[PDB]
């Protein structure tokens, strides 16, 4: 992750890291459906909020273990 | 008069369907209701479209099934 | 209070936009009438079929008995 | 009364889940309103910023859609 940190440093950009392992639903890559309270965005939007620039560096974590269990 | 008798209750329905199932789904939902006739829907295909329209707009609850009929 | 107002809304929704008697009826029930126009059932078969018509008249957003009843 | 208390405890589950999913924070609203413009969103994104503003100032906290519009 410090590789991504220093690449954000080299091009003067802002880093963020988000964990995406253990995410087998589209409810946490994408958000949740707009028909109830408790709808909650995906992890990329979490990174994007917690970083402070238009064009950040988004770190996708534990992507080897991607599989389809539920929610497609 | 047929457009009145299949439209007046669409402004009455939307008025009682405001945010029902999802206001964000309301704009999509009305786009579907106009495209049920605008696009060349086979009578039966348009018929199943309008039955699901009778299924949609759920003032039962804005449930997952409301998103089911919206995605339908 | 909100669920009771949802009850008045769901009754005005099973009330209005609900002319699928010319849509679900035309696709399924009027189809049943024109099929038994060309199908001469015995009185036992018509007796159980009218009991299955008693299992009908549940809409798309109503009870789900009539869906399996319509297929049957 | 057996199914009546089953249904009443259904209502208790939804009444605790709404405060488990409670997002009724009125503290952020005006700051979010003024940072809509000066944090300069793209055309599609400013369009949905104006959309989610338009979901508020009529309905705010006694409803799930306004609270999740405020959360978005």
């Amino acid at each position: 992750t410090s590789l991504g940190r220093s690449i954000a440093r080299s091009m003067n950009r802002k880093f963020h890291r988000i964990s995406l392992g253990g995410v087998r639903d589209e409810a946490e890559i994408r958000g949740h459906r707009r028909t109830y309270i408790g709808a909650m965005p995906g992890k990329l939007i979490h990174a994007m909020k917690q970083v402070g620039v238009i064009n950040p560096v988004i770190l996708l974590d534990e992507i080897d273990k991607m599989s389809s269990d539920w929610r497609g | 008069d047929t457009n009145q008798r299949e439209s007046y209750l669409r402004e009455q329905m939307k008025a009682i369907q405001k945010e029902l199932g999802g206001e964000d789904g309301l704009s999509d939902l009305e786009a579907l209701r106009k495209k049920i006739e605008e696009v060349g829907m086979p009578e039966a295909v348009k018929t199943k479209a309008l039955k699901e329209l009778d299924r949609l707009e759920r003032m039962q609850q804005g449930s997952p099934e409301a998103t089911v009929a919206r995605t339908y």
